[PDB]
């Protein structure tokens, strides 16, 4: 298929891996009694390795000669051959966690810089303000636009501190 | 106020002495020599190490370099509240005064010192270092 | 011998003075600040190169500095 | 080098002969190898392939070479 | 009570309880949806 | 003063000390050099012949060991001729100058060299 | 003649959240707030420091007491854990059973995220992480049969932690003793000895002889664990009591009529171990704490307190007095009740050798049942308690320099003992660091020698048992000597106290559990290098002592402090002289010393003790390769590192890929250390100011200014994972091998 790899459904050595870990399983398993607490938990792992495979086979991964899922990174690629909810859709699933994050800490700093003592604001937090500004931030991207396009994201050079050169 | 002059037989505190004293260097090049006057007799700290009893009256003690010397003055300036002073003393014999310089502490201006090593500019204005270079030495912005 | 410089911010505050540990500098008079007193350096050849009155100075930036220089049994700070 | 060039696959290359008093017997068998008179170390650097490829068949090739740069120095 | 609350604001305090829902968050969401490795 | 101690200041120590070699005065530098030459020179074969590669060799153990602490007092000849050119180059006792130490390096090498020898002579 | 007597001080602090709400109230400098970073770890740094919070010695005693109450809480909660996961998170009642196949197991981990791999089969029908700290053994010497008996232990060790927490609040906030309280060493002492450890020992001699001894009795004989009689029906019974111990038939009138030879049948004196469990006799334990309990209580009553008859500590220092050391032990009872830091040192350094005793006497005599044959817990409990032994000591160096800066005064101490040992300190160091480097060549220069040797086709030239040959004779000597006690020198008892002096192996299960240990000159070598790694540490942590207010360097160094990093590249650079990096070097030399202790024991134990007994004689698990492999450097490298490493390195997949996991995550640690240990705080200052300048552009600079660590933090942050990475990687090693062969 893609880079010589092969759909693991379709892959002899990804079926072989299967049997594998299940043979390692079912080995333990009948050391035990048919309903004791050892194999019920064993039984609850095979279940869910059987289900492990059928998920990855049934996403249409790729799989090498390994017989182990690669993952496909190029945008044009993922989305040409549906690939694209190994990285690229988490690539933006991140990134506005990221920002959220990022975002609303940045809103926080600004926030207590026009408090009368900062420094005393960051180490014991204002919990109303943070919780606030919590929700706030869903509509970071937005927001963050904005203030890019207005110019007050960015400090001016005059007022940043430099060493000498 | 004129320059004292060292009494060699001037009595030394009661100590017993140790291993942190003077070395061979004290035979060729130089070593130090610190004398006050104690109000009473007290215990003190020696900078080499262990407690020494002054004597009432005029001391003395050697030391082996001058930041002993000046180590045992903050001490007996600072808690004990006295007034020593050192010398630097050669083997040929020779004796040199110093500390203080001229009588009075450095700590408190006095008039009739010169002022030495002084820049009158900002650590800022120093040249860059390519303007001192082939000089004839490793020479620093700051010294020109 | 170190090289110990004064430069023309200093403030008369006496601090390095106090911290130098062997006397290498002193208070002289002067008119170009409120105390009418800067720091010299007339005793370098005791100096160590500690820079305790580095430490003391409380001008920004220092208005005492060190540049450690040639060695020597005093600059080396030795007893033997 | 002589002997290399005939079957370059099969053969280690040389670098110098060791003369070390402190050997033992064991250790003087250990480093006799490659058919030579006593204990060898192996070449590592390549010039075995590198002189070959250029041209450099017997000894005295390379014995004029060593004189040369002797010279050049 | 005032003073106790203070407390449980500071930064010690509300790094634990903040990482301590958000490893319960994420060790939840893994037990419900074991192993995922693509969106799909 | 210096912290006073028996080892540091006894009677029967110092007088061991004044007969040593080293310290007796009154002495030409040179036989000086023999004197402390021919005792470490003696000693220094023991350790060679006992515990050298060729140790277990019936005759020849003898020989390789001793001709070894030769070697060693050779060594030692030549450290204290250079230690006496960078120390004296420009003071009570003539050995610690320029002239003395030469003559004492010369003593120590024909001293150890004959009290390696002597050595030998004893064991064969 | 000042009366001994109770003396608090009402209400002296008020319980409020007021102060939980102001970081730093406790000192001045901190108490204004933060303005950069340093203060938050300056803030931590400082917590625990009382003496310098203050200068009132009553409030530092005041606040020591209490967190020490705090500490005795916890321990109680942690001890409560292990009692309460034994009873509900543990195969015990199994284990009871079949002692030799079950593997004791304590903790249970969650099916998430597959880590119930970890969940290992350890027999009983149970899956969970097999644990080495012997409580399985400890359990069942006491007489415990039941998870009941467990899970009361632990309500019991819950209850005590709050009585624990309670005891520190009320003698801080609601009735602190004062000064005076504090001070008197003869009371202390009198209850210490005999009311904390005699009383102590007395009342578990009770719980051995009523308990312990009948359970275990029975349990040996091979009664089922439930079918035992529960301890109050042995108390309440002397019947019960009589059948197993006819002694018992007598009452306690042979105790008030001397007649104590009527106790021989469960206060015995036979030495060895017990065949059946492998442990020693647990008669033989209760004769021992019973001998204990009357020699404690004997010294109990030493000190004069309140009615004239006792010694003053005082005057017998006073009187021991020479004509070498001048006045002598004056002005040391006046230290050593006015100075913490001068107590703690030397407890620590007791203490800390205590905890090295322990290890090497619980291997050698195990004391539980079925101790020896568990490799797993003989390793890891020798090794914890020598690691725990090591830092105590290390410790003890570090507040003896704390207390030569700050609680020293030349005017209490003239010509005494304390005083004449400054005087020579040149002397004692320049001796000191002779021998050092005399045991480095001669012991280390050993190894390379015969590496070198070896190397070179020359085993003939090798310092081993086949060559030139170093046997221990004095230490052989001692082992005949001990041997041969029971004959002459110790004729009651029956057999040596240990069966490594010589002797006949003792097997249980088809495993041994003790037998003669041979010294050769593998272990004269190995001997003679923890004789150099120890004078090292002695040589830097007692240098920084000696040198800790002054040097031919620093000759003020009192006035800088005890921790501060430099006094400045003056006099060539005077990097690390304080004290406090005395320590900080003495704790690299400390784990390097006690790495080869613990490798040393492991090697040692597989190769010549541990092992599997058959029908041929034993077969040890490393094969006895110790004696000719370990006389080189590259013999550990091959033989021990590398080839033992093997079970660690395949641990995954299993239930001991968590030791892989953490094989490799301590390996991790311990190299990120050498990044703070390696640098100074001056490159990372400078890289902040670029990382600020990126934050200031983008409006999002923090108030607090971020600051590079300190100089002595960057060396306090090095060390410390350095060490929790060294060691890590070796516990990680351990357990993995021994668990997977052992
Ligand atoms: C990180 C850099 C990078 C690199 C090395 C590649 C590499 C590749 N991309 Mg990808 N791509 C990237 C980033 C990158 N891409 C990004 C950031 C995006 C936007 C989110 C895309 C969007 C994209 C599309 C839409 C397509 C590719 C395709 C390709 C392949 C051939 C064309 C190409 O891009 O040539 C080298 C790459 C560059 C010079 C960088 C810019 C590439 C642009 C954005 C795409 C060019 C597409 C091209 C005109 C298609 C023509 C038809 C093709 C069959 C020949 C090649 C494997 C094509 C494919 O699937 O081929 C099988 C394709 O259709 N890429
Ligand atoms: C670079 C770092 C990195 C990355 C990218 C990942 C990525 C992943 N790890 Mg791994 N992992 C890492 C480091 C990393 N790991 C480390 C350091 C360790 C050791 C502690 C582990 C140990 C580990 C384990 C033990 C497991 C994973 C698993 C996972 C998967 C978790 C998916 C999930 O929780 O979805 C949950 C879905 C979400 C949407 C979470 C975000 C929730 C917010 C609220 C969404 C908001 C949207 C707007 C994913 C493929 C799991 C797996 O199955 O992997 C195949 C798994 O079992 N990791
Ligand atoms: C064995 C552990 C231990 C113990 C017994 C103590 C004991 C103490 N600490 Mg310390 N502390 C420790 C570990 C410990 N600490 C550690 C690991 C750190 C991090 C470096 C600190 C950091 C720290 C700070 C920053 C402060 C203390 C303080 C105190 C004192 C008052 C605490 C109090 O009122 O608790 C009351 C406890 C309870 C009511 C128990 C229930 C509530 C808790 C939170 C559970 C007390 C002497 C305070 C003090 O005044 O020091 C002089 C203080 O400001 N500690
Ligand atoms: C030294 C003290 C100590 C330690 C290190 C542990 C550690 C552990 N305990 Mg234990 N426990 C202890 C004392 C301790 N316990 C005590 C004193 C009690 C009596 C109240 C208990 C009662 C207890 C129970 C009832 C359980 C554990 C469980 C656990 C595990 C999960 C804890 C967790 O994530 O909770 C969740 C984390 C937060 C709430 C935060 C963990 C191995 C659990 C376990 O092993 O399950 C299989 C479990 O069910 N512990
Ligand atoms: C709820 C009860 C209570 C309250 C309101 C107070 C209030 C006060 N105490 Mg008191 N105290 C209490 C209980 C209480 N105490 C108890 C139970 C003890 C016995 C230990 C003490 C012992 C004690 C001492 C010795 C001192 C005080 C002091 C104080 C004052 C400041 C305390 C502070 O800042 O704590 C904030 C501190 C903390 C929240 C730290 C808690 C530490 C505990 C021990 C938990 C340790 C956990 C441990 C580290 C876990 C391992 C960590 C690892 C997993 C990372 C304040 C008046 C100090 C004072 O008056 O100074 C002038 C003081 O010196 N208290
Ligand atoms: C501290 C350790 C300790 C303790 C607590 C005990 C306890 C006991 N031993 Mg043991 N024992 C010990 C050490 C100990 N022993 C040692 C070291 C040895 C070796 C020499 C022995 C050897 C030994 C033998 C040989 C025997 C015992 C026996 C006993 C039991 C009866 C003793 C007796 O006759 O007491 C007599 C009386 C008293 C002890 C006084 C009791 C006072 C009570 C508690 C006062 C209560 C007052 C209160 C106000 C009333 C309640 C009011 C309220 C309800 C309202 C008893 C359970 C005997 C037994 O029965 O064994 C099974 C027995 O035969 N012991
Ligand atoms: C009975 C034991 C004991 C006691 C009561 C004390 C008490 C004290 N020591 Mg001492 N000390 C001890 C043992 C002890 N020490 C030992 C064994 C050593 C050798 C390592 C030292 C070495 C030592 C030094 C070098 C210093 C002290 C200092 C102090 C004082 C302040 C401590 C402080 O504020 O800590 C605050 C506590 C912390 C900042 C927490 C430290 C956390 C460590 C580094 C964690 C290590 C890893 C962890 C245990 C496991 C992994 C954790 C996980 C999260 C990854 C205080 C009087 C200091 C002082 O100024 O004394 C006058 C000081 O400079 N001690
Ligand atoms: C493997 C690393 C290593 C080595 C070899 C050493 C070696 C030494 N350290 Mg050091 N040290 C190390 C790591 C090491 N350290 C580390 C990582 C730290 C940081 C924590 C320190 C911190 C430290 C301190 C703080 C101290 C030492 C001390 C010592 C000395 C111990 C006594 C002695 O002289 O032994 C004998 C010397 C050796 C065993 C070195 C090897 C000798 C070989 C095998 C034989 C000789 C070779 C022979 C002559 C042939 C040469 C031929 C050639 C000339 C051609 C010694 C020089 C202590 C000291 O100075 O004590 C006096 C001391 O105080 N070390
Ligand atoms: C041994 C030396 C005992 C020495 C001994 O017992 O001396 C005894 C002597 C005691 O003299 P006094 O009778 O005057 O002492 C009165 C006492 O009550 C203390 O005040 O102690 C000293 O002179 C102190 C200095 C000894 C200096 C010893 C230097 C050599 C150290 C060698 C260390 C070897 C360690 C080996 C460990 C196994
Ligand atoms: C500090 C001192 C602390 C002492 C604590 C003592 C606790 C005792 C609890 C057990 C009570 O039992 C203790 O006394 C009983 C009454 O004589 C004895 O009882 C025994 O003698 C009785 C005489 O009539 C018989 O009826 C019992 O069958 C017999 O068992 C127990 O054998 C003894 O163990
Ligand atoms: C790396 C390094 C630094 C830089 C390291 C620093 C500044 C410490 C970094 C600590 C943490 C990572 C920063 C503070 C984190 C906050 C508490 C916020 C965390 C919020 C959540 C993510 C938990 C030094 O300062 C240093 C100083 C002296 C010698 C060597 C070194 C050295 O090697």
């Amino acid at each position: 298929d893609i880079a010589g790899l092969t759909p693991c459904s379709e892959s002899k050595a990804y079926a072989k891996l299967e049997k594998k870990e299940l043979k390692t399983l079912e080995k333990r398993l009948k050391q035990y009694e048919a309903d004791s607490a050892p194999a019920v938990a064993l039984k609850a792992t095979m279940e869910r390795t059987k289900a492990r495979f059928a998920n990855y086979a049934k996403a249409g991964l790729l799989c090498g000669n390994d017989g182990l899922p690669h993952l496909i990174a190029d945008p044009g690629l993922a989305l040409k051959y549906g690939h694209a909810g190994e990285v690229f859709i988490p690539t933006f699933g991140f990134l506005y966690v990221a920002g959220y994050i990022g975002y609303v800490g940045r809103q926080y700093l600004i926030a207590v810089k026009g408090e009368a003592k900062p420094t005393d604001k960051e180490i014991i937090i204002d919990v109303p303000l943070a919780t606030k500004l919590a929700w706030q931030g869903a509509g970071w991207p937005l927001a963050a636009v904005q203030e890019l396009q207005r110019g007050t994201l960015l400090e001016k050079e005059e007022n940043i501190t430099v060493s000498p050169r | 106020w004129t320059v004292p002059t060292l009494n060699p037989d001037t009595p030394s505190p009661i100590f017993g002495g140790s291993t942190g004293g003077l070395l061979r260097k004290a035979q060729t090049e130089e070593f130090y020599v610190i004398t006050w006057e104690a109000k009473k007799e007290q215990i003190f700290e020696m900078p080499t190490g262990g407690a020494a009893i002054m004597r009432q009256g005029p001391n003395l003690l050697k030391f082996g370099k001058k930041e002993q010397c000046l180590a045992l003055t903050t001490q007996l300036r600072n808690k004990f509240k006295l007034t020593p002073c050192f010398y630097r003393v050669f083997p040929d014999g020779k004796v040199q005064y110093l500390h203080p310089a001229d009588g009075v502490y450095p700590e408190k201006v006095n008039a009739g010192r010169v002022g030495a090593n002084q820049n009158m500019r900002r650590i800022g204005q120093n040249v860059n270092p390519i303007k001192v270079k082939f000089s004839g030495r490793m020479m620093s912005p700051a010294e020109i | 011998a170190h090289i110990v410089k004064i430069y023309d911010t200093c403030i008369g505050c006496t601090q390095c003075v106090r911290a130098c540990p062997l006397d290498v500098l002193e208070m002289v008079p002067w008119d170009g600040c409120k105390a009418s007193q800067m720091a010299s350096a007339p005793r370098t050849e005791d100096c160590v190169g500690c820079k305790r009155c580095e430490t003391a100075c409380p001008t920004d930036f220092l208005s005492v500095r060190v540049y450690l220089g040639s060695e020597s049994t005093r600059s080396m700070g030795l007893s033997y | 080098f002589e002997q290399w060039v005939t079957d370059p696959v099969h053969i280690r290359p040389i670098a110098h002969a060791i003369w070390d008093p402190h050997f033992g017997q064991p250790a003087v068998e250990a480093f006799t190898r490659g058919g030579a008179s006593g204990p060898v170390n192996i070449s590592t650097s390549g010039v075995y392939q590198w002189w070959y490829t250029i041209g450099m068949r017997t000894n005295q090739d390379l014995y004029v070479g060593s004189v040369f740069l002797a010279l050049v120095s | 009570m005032k003073d106790f609350t203070t407390y449980l604001s500071t930064a010690p305090v509300i790094a634990t309880i903040w990482f301590t829902f958000t490893a319960g968050l994420l060790i939840e969401i893994n037990r419900y949806f074991p192993d995922p490795l693509v969106f799909s | 003063g210096m912290l006073e101690t028996p080892v540091t200041s006894a009677p029967i120590v110092a007088t061991y000390l004044s007969n040593l070699p080293a310290y007796r005065t009154g002495v030409a530098p040179v036989l000086r050099g023999v004197e402390i030459g021919l005792a470490h020179g003696f000693l220094l074969a023991g350790p060679f012949i006992k515990l050298g590669p060729l140790r277990n060799v019936p005759e020849t153990a003898e020989i390789a060991g001793s001709l070894s602490a030769a070697g060693l007092v050779l060594i030692l000849a030549l450290c204290l001729s250079i230690y006496g050119s960078a120390q004296f180059q420009s003071a009570r006792d003539p050995l610690f100058s320029a002239d003395g130490w030469s003559e004492f390096a010369a003593g120590f090498l024909v001293g150890g060299e004959a009290g390696v020898a002597w050595a030998y002579v004893c064991t064969q | 003649a000042k009366k001994v007597k109770i003396a608090v001080d009402r209400n002296p602090v008020e319980t409020s959240f007021e102060k939980w709400a102001k970081p730093g109230h406790f000192s001045r400098t901190l108490s204004k707030g933060p303005n950069t970073t340093t203060w938050i770890w300056n803030l931590h740094a400082d917590a625990h420091d009382f003496d310098s919070h203050t200068s009132d010695l009553e409030e530092i005693s005041r606040k020591v007491f209490s967190a020490h109450f705090g500490q005795l809480g916890i321990i109680f909660i942690w001890l409560s854990g292990m009692y309460f996961h034994g009873a509900r998170f543990s195969n015990y009642e199994a284990w009871l059973s079949d002692p030799t196949h079950i593997k004791p197991s304590a903790q249970v981990v969650w099916p998430i995220v597959g880590q119930e791999i970890l969940n290992g089969d350890v027999g009983g029908g149970f899956q969970g992480i097999q644990i080495t700290s012997g409580f399985f053994q400890l359990w069942r010497a006491s007489g415990i049969t039941s998870e009941l008996q467990l899970y009361t232990t632990a309500i019991g060790g819950l209850v005590m932690a709050a009585a624990m927490f309670f005891a520190g609040w009320f003698h801080y906030h609601k009735a602190a003793p004062k000064l005076e309280w504090f001070q008197n060493v003869e009371s202390m002492l009198n209850h210490h000895l005999g009311g904390l450890l005699g009383l102590g020992s007395l009342a578990w001699a009770g719980h051995q002889i009523h308990v312990s001894l009948p359970v275990n009795k029975l349990l040996d004989a091979g009664v089922d664990p439930k079918e035992i009689p529960l301890p109050h029906d042995l108390l309440l019974n002397r019947a019960i009591m009589a059948d197993l111990y006819p002694s018992f038939a007598k009452g306690i009138a042979p105790f008030f009529t001397l007649n104590w030879s009527e106790y021989s049948d469960f206060l015995t004196f036979k030495g060895g171990l017990n065949p059946v469990t492998g442990g020693l006799w647990l008669s033989d334990t209760a004769h021992h704490h019973v001998a204990i309990a009357v020699l404690f209580l004997v010294a109990g009553h030493m000190y004069r307190t309140n009615w004239g008859i006792g010694h003053s500590m005082k005057e017998i220092l006073e009187a021991h007095r020479g004509p070498f050391t001048g006045e002598g032990h004056v002005g040391l009872y006046e230290i050593l009740t006015t100075s913490w830091h001068a107590q703690l040192a030397i407890n620590l350094a007791l203490f800390g050798s205590l905890s090295i005793i322990v290890a090497h006497h619980m291997y050698a005599m195990p004391p539980y049942p079925y101790l020896a044959t568990d490799y797993g817990t003989q390793l890891s409990l020798f090794t914890h308690h020598t690691w725990i032994g090591g830092f105590c000591i290390v410790g003890a160096g570090a507040h003896a320099a704390i207390f030569m800066v700050r609680d020293y005064d030349p005017t209490n101490n003239y010509n005494n003992l304390l005083d004449r040992v400054i005087r020579h300190r040149d002397a004692i160091i320049s001796h000191l660091n002779w021998v050092c480097i005399f045991l480095g060549f001669h012991s280390f220069g050993l190894y390379i020698h015969n590496d070198t040797m070896s190397a070179l086709g020359r085993p003939q030239d090798m310092f081993s048992d086949t060559a030139i040959q170093l046997q221990p004779v004095f230490a052989q000597w001692i082992q005949n000597t001990h041997f041969l006690a029971p004959q002459l020198t110790a004729p009651n008892a029956l057999a040596a106290t240990s069966l490594t002096w010589g002797g006949d192996l003792v097997a249980v299960g088809g495993k041994v559990a003790m037998m003669p240990i041979s010294l050769g000159t593998s272990d004269f070598m190995v001997h003679h290098i923890h004789a150099f790694t120890i004078h090292v540490t002695v040589l830097i942590l007692l240098k920084g002592v000696l040198f800790a207010r002054s040097s031919r360097l620093i000759p003020d160094k009192a006035n800088l402090g005890f921790r501060f990093p430099c006094d400045g590249p003056g006099r060539g650079g005077t990097c690390q002289v304080s004290a406090w990096d005395h320590v900080f070097l003495g704790l690299f030399w400390m784990y390097n010393s006690l790495s080869i202790v613990i490798f040393h024991f492991s090697w040692k134990m597989q190769s010549d003790v541990w092992g599997t007994v058959t029908a041929s004689g034993v077969s040890h698990i490393t094969g006895g390769n110790f004696a000719q492999s370990a006389n080189t450097i590259n013999g550990w490298l091959r033989d021990f590192l590398w080839a033992q490493s093997s079970q660690v390195i395949q641990s995954y997949g299993s239930a001991l890929s968590a030791y892989g996991l953490i094989f490799l995550g301590a390996h991790f640690v311990w190299a990120f250390s050498l990044m703070f240990l390696f640098s100074g705080r001056g490159y990372w200052q400078e890289l902040i100011e670029s990382i600020v300048w990126a934050h200031n552009k983008l409006k999002v600079a923090p108030a607090i200014q971020p600051r590079a660590l300190s100089i002595t933090q960057g060396r306090a942050v090095g060390v410390a994972h350095y060490l929790l990475g060294g060691i890590a990687t070796t516990w990680s090693f351990f357990l993995a091998r021994i668990i997977s062969v052992g």
